[PDB]
């Protein structure tokens, strides 16, 4: 079990630290959070009681170093760094915790939706998509763009997710145009599982870190690679087995943990009735599609 | 974005563009097989490629053979359509080639635009026009080349005759598609109308008669009665 510490809690927030969240006034005496699962990525998420505009936040492994939170008056937002002293760290830690001031990162026994919703996401693979190699964490908000939105402006504060079009000559073989538009196999199978991806791991990884993106901040680009990767698979005619029975399990939690309220603007209709009732695959997400019908019948 | 009647001089400006119609690709007579059911036979057809400018028709024939063995064929007509549009403009001089290509219906803008990745800056438009050619088959020198071919063709016409000697292209343009629209909506009366003076011919080297100014008045007066005609005792008013 690990912890991330806080310097304090200057200004009132609204913290998130996965799928959970608890607000802090201004100037109480928090200081952070104990008892975080080792094992798994985490993002520590925040939005400001006077400015609900930018949800922000950092990925981080706790595996990887001793994280901590401290807020800048300057920049004005809750920053996370590295403390390379281990000594100074463990003590302030052990500090805060005999004085009870940290919260506990609150996973019931029985709960596997985390590990659920982050099965094949790594920090390696993050640290890609977010460039800014001098830190061992990963910054995140609502306004962050896209490689392919920045192509349809600032390259270093963008998402590197990979560029994924339908209607590319990546995406197109010449003299297979008809065949290829209509069933997305090669373009999943070779140009993107083989060769961009390596593997189905890697897929699913970019996929769920997506999704984690649109939820959590928002994101309207990480929203779009998220259905992009999902209607790929779905408009493949030939998607190897275990694939498809895993593809089922992750959009099941992701469908189930998806605030009820955010669905008018994180589902897209045409992927999902397209994906659950048009495609090749129409048939082979059982549980994604009792969970959608049952839940959100309306956008069906 | 689309073509509709606000920006309507756009095709008789400078800029190369093709109007592409997919509306007589897939022809087929549907019968009675001896058990009862019902069947198809597909007949030849054709894409028809119009430089509205110009008047140059890039007739491609569509020979049954090419169905052959072949499921859904309607979707597979759109993309046989984009193929010859895109094998097309490959074939014609970088200078030659459009800027825009128009599609008179909107599935075929997928397709098109799939077989024309490798031309970028070529624009492919829908367009809001009602435009009239699928009666491109009631031309009686088009339907016949289409009818008698026996294997792939392109045939290269002028849809305009020598017209633009004595008009403008939007005038042109505005002729083309009322004989079309009438032989539409009545393609018998329509062509009675064209035909019914045997002192009026068409030239060997020519699809439509040899209709004087004056002529072309009184033939263009009749088909815009024809049309309206037609719209009561199909509207009743
Ligand atoms: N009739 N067929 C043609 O190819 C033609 C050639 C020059 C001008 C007009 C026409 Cl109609």
């Amino acid at each position: 079990m690990n912890t991330v510490p806080f310097t304090s809690a200057p200004i009132e927030v609204t913290i998130g630290i996965d799928q959970y969240s608890f607000n802090v006034k201004e100037n109480q005496p928090f200081h952070g959070i104990k008892d975080i699962p080792i094992g798994h990525v985490h993002v520590i998420h925040f939005q400001h009681a006077d400015n609900s505009s930018m949800r922000y936040g950092y990925w981080f492994d706790c595996r990887m170093g001793n994280f901590y939170i401290q807020y800048d008056p300057k920049d004005g937002l809750y920053k996370m760094m590295e403390e390379r002293d281990g000594a100074k760290f463990e003590n302030i830690v052990h500090n805060f915790k005999e004085r009870q001031m940290m919260v506990s990162y609150p996973k019931i026994d029985e709960d596997d939706t985390w590990y659920n919703l982050t099965e094949f996401v790594q920090m390696d693979k993050i640290r890609k998509i977010v460039r800014k190699d001098e830190n061992q964490f990963s910054y995140v908000d609502s306004s962050m763009t896209t490689v392919q939105e920045n192509e349809l402006s600032d390259p270093a504060h963008s998402l590197n997710y990979t560029v994924i079009n339908f209607k590319s000559r990546e995406a197109i073989r010449p003299g297979h145009e008809m065949e290829d538009f209509l069933d997305k196999s090669y373009y999943l199978n070779t140009v993107m599982l083989q060769g961009i991806f390596k593997n189905s791991s890697n897929y699913f990884g970019e996929l769920q870190f997506a999704f984690l993106n649109a939820m959590f901040f928002g994101n309207y680009g990480s929203s779009l690679q998220w259905h992009a990767m999902i209607e790929l698979i779905c408009s493949s005619a030939t998607v190897p087995k275990h694939m498809l029975d895993k593809l089922d399990e992750i959009l099941y939690y992701q469908i189930k943990t998806l605030p009820e309220q955010y669905s008018d603007i994180l589902l897209n209709e045409r992927v999902w009735n397209i994906c659950l009732y048009s495609s090749f695959q129409k048939n082979s997400l059982h549980n994604t599609e009792k969970i959608m019908e049952n839940k959100y019948p309306e956008l069906l | 974005g689309a073509m509709n009647s606000s920006n309507y001089a756009e095709l008789f400006n400078n800029d190369i563009k093709l109007f592409v119609d997919d509306t007589n690709v897939y022809r087929v007579t549907v019968h009675k097989t001896f058990e009862g059911n019902v069947a198809t036979k597909a007949i030849n057809g054709c894409i028809f490629t119009l430089n509205p400018k110009t008047g140059h028709l890039f007739l491609k024939i569509i020979h049954t053979s090419v169905w052959a063995g072949q499921k859904r064929l309607s979707q597979l007509a759109k993309w046989k359509t984009a193929e010859e549009v895109s094998a097309l403009v490959r074939s014609l001089p970088k200078e030659e080639q459009p800027k825009q290509i128009i599609v008179t219906r909107k599935a075929m803008l997928d397709p098109l635009e799939v077989h024309m990745l490798d031309f970028p800056n070529i624009a492919i438009r829908p367009t809001e026009l009602r435009l009239p050619f699928s009666a491109a088959m009631s031309i009686d020198k088009l339907s016949d080349v289409v009818m008698k071919a026996t294997e792939p063709q392109m045939v290269l016409f002028n849809i305009y005759d020598d017209w633009l000697d004595r008009i403008s292209s939007y005038t042109a343009f505005s002729r083309l598609t009322l004989l079309l629209r009438a032989l539409k909506t009545n393609e018998e009366s329509a062509k009675m109308i064209l035909l019914s003076d045997p002192t009026i011919t068409i030239k060997s080297y020519h699809l439509w008669p040899s209709f004087t100014d004056e002529q072309w008045i009184t033939i263009e007066s009749q088909m815009r009665d024809l049309i309206l005609t037609e719209y009561g005792r199909k509207y009743n008013v």
